[PDB]
């Protein structure tokens, strides 16, 4: 089955079921909530396509990875060009995470999408700065994945929209994120609504001490609006 | 080199019809012969493999069924020009080919002879589909015989015949050179089982050997 | 390519097919790109993903196909078509094979024309030019 | 699924789809084309059975194999006995090619049936002789598979009736050949209508340098006629 | 009356009547002529807006001005960005020429749109080069306006789509240009379909020897298509 969206397509054979975050499908801004900036413009295709990131190397000592949305896409393609020219935006997300493993690899990943993952720093009183948060396409690495780098727990992180990748049963995960904000539009260069976190709960393993699995993240903006500009 | 491009507006499939792809009058034979009364007359075994570009077009197929429209375009040159009668005689398989200019086989009551002058339009006849089978074998994965090099690739049911051309006139005090250009246009063409094109140069006429 | 060199002007969509020919448990991802005429061929995997592309996981799907929309070059004497488009492949991931499969895995490509493909103004093909036993059909 | 034909049977579990060559199923000679030798006799079973050849060893340096039909069967069984006693014949063919590989072998085979594969020799003007063509049950080996040993290309050899064996997806191939001649009958000892060629486009591979796969060819004459004799 | 098109608007009070070139209104490419590049994409607004050029100074010794289309717009705005990223295009044009004069100025302008104004050079055998033709937004100046810089006449230049600006009667001119080519698409960086020429037939005049009138050119691409790209 192919995830076809735009001139991008994720051409696979096995992908069982998506996760629809909080049961909500991404729709455009309805015509009673748009009292604001008049008729937020919709490219309808030009942003709404998969942006397949650089793959990360999962190994035995991997603590996990995170990308902040839309910070992971603010300098990529026609999404990232509209972020630099527009002031407001509204978008959901289709996220496809995929692993390339054999039947002799093992390990489990919690693929979790966190709404407004305000991070904490470790062993200090200073807040995280701009460079500690806004990592872009490269993303970040969990320093302490057990507390989710925010003082909470990873055990309870399944309260968020999540998917499991257990390499016995599946290697892919699909989360469909709606718009998640207290405002209908927001400001893409300085606030993130979602953090996609991929954390290995069970570490990777085969015998020959240098087991390694590619993890590929494909993010598609869904129903992506922006302010007028004309 | 300079590089260009044009918006191409095409529609239709009619020019890639195998009738259109193959029915053109191609030069299939050209010989000189001197005349002073197979030397001193034109004799050509009618094949399609003399020139490599018609050969490569027809070897795009396994089987071909066609009538051949033979056009004979004779020019003369002295060693003005006198007006000479020529006899072109199609000698099928099973008839006997002449070996001399004045042989009795030129008096053939059963071979198709055409008598024509230089000053005329070029002589044109249609040789029919002559094969014993339903199509000519462009390729033949077999032998013509089994007794001590009955050759490979040769089909006994592919022989069109010979095109024998002489000068009906007798000897003259002037000596001249006769160039016989033979043009074949295949007609009513059916084709079967298309093949890969040949990528290597041909080495021989009688086979498909390759040098690489 | 060969049949179109009998004609001068060609026109239509094409049909690429790539078949992965590794082992059953070989896994990985490729980015098969299409660059339209005029556009520059991508040199990085990231520029590749910004164009029309296919993220092809060949871990389970051995064959992928892609419609080439409408190349249509010609022949000029007054000069070639040259750049009319590219199909480009990048490694999204590494090749992941088990320790009993071969390290090296191969791709093969196929091309066909579609039903909108058309050819015009038949010429002589430049491919084979011009030998033995030639004058046997005369003696 | 079993390929049952006569007292022969190819008893397998996986065989997906045959190739019907030029869309034509082998039928007997119809009663308007038989103006010739009167009522060509039909054993109806005695030849129409699988003749399973000696298996060939596919390895990394294999260039390919070919069998000419009916030359591959002219000395085998009741087909080959009828070839020596009869003067004419007409037959189609069912060809089943099968590979014995594991899921750790790799490689692709083009299994192609060529109508009237007139061969060329390399770097000479002499035609191929009788012993260079009529190999019998043993068959031959491609000297230059890239040109198909006839000056053409292997890349365009899919213009012929063909099947792919990619060891990921399948290990078997079935081509059903009709009668392929310009005449309705022909002469089995001195002309071949079909050449079954099996050519490895992607070579064989596993790690331990001596990877080897059996390839088994089973040829069944279909609708095989012969002249009267009474 | 306002010429409103996009986020551009030419807000005037007097504009009498347009010229529709050869009676043809610019339409999109019809669905029988588009056998070519499949479904040429339409931004529908992003290019279709007025691009108001730098005004030229009309004075007593002015010989005239010319802009080549779409060369005058190939580096301007979303038209000029689509010209650099697309390979094909098809567009008509709305051209508005305007003069700023008082009732004490005098002079007549022939505003003429020439299809495929192949220029000649003066007193040489060499063709005009690239820099002699492709002037861009700045445009060019007529060296010999009486022959239209091509060996023809200016007197007969009213065979082309044209408008008169006689400063007694009017100061504005509107020509609506359709697509003018023998092909449905063309190549915007290396061929021009139209040349807008503004030539003073009657020169400018008032008393104080330095009479000067602004001439403003506003070009809007109409029904502007481009090839797919997706």
């Amino acid at each position: 089955l192919q995830l076809k969206l735009g001139n991008s397509a994720i051409v696979t054979q096995e992908a069982a079921n998506y996760c629809c975050a909080y049961g909500e499908w991404p729709n455009y801004l309805p015509d009673h909530e748009a009292v604001a900036i008049d008729k937020p413009t919709q490219p309808e295709t030009a942003t709404d396509r998969f942006y397949t990131l650089k793959s990360v190397k999962w190994e035995t000592g991997s603590t996990g990875w995170w990308w902040k949305l839309p910070d992971a896409l603010n300098n990529i393609g026609m999404f990232g060009q509209n972020v630099q020219h527009h002031y407001l935006y509204r978008s959901g997300f289709l996220i496809h995470v995929q692993c390339n493993a054999t039947k002799f690899h093992q390990g489990a990943l919690l693929v979790v999408a966190i709404p407004e993952h305000q991070r904490g720093a470790h062993n200090t009183n200073t807040s995280p700065g701009f460079d500690d948060i806004m990592k872009g396409e490269e993303g970040g690495t969990f320093n302490h994945p057990y507390v989710l780098d925010d003082g909470t727990s990873l055990a309870c992180a399944t309260i968020f929209p999540h998917q499991w990748i257990n390499l016995r049963t599946n290697n892919s995960a699909t989360i469909v994120l709606p718009w998640m904000n207290a405002a209908p539009m927001d400001f893409p260069l300085r606030h993130n609504q979602w953090t996609l976190a991929i954390i290995p709960v069970v570490p990777l393993g085969t015998r020959t001490t240098s087991s390694m699995v590619p993890i590929t993240v494909s993010i598609a903006p869904m129903c992506c609006e922006f302010n007028g500009l004309r | 080199a300079i590089q260009t491009r044009t918006v191409i507006n095409q529609h239709g499939v009619s020019e890639t019809l195998v009738e259109n792809f193959l029915s053109r009058a191609a030069l299939v034979s050209k010989r000189s012969f001197e005349y002073k009364d197979d030397k001193n007359f034109f004799k050509w075994t009618i094949n399609t493999r003399s020139f490599v570009q018609l050969r490569r077009k027809l070897e795009l197929f396994t089987y071909l069924r066609f009538d051949a429209e033979i056009t004979i375009l004779t020019t003369v040159a002295v060693n003005g020009l006198p007006d000479l009668t020529l006899q072109a005689m199609f000698v099928p398989t099973g008839a006997l080919t002449p070996e001399k200019q004045d042989s009795f086989h030129w008096q053939s009551g059963s071979n198709a002879s055409v008598f024509f002058k230089i000053s005329d339009p070029p002589a044109r006849i249609t040789i029919p589909f002559m094969c014993i089978n339903s199509a000519y074998s462009v390729f033949y994965d077999g032998f013509a015989g089994f007794e001590k090099n009955g050759l490979y690739g040769i089909n006994p049911a592919d022989t069109i015949g010979n095109l024998c051309v002489r000068i009906v006139n007798e000897h003259q005090p002037v000596g001249f050179t006769v160039t016989v250009r033979v043009y074949m246009k295949p007609k009513h063409i059916k084709a079967w089982a298309p093949r890969p094109p040949r990528t290597l140069p041909y080495m021989s006429i009688a086979n498909a050997n390759y040098k690489g | 390519g060969n049949i179109s060199r009998y004609y001068t002007h060609w026109s239509g969509s094409l049909e690429m097919t790539f078949m992965f020919c590794g082992s059953f448990m070989a896994a990985g991802k490729l980015i098969l790109c299409y660059t339209p005429p005029g556009g520059s061929c991508p040199t990085t995997r990231e520029t590749a993903m910004l164009g029309t592309h296919i993220v092809w996981d060949f871990g389970l799907q051995s064959s992928v196909t892609l419609i080439i929309p409408w190349i249509s070059g010609s022949h000029y004497r007054m000069s070639t078509n040259a750049n009319v488009g590219y199909v480009t492949c990048f490694m999204q991931t590494n090749l992941i094979v088990p320790s009993e499969s071969s390290d090296t895995c191969s791709l093969i490509g196929f091309i066909a024309a579609k039903d909108d493909f058309s050819l015009r103004l038949m010429r002589d093909s430049p491919d084979i030019g011009q030998l033995h036993a030639a004058e046997a059909a005369y003696q």
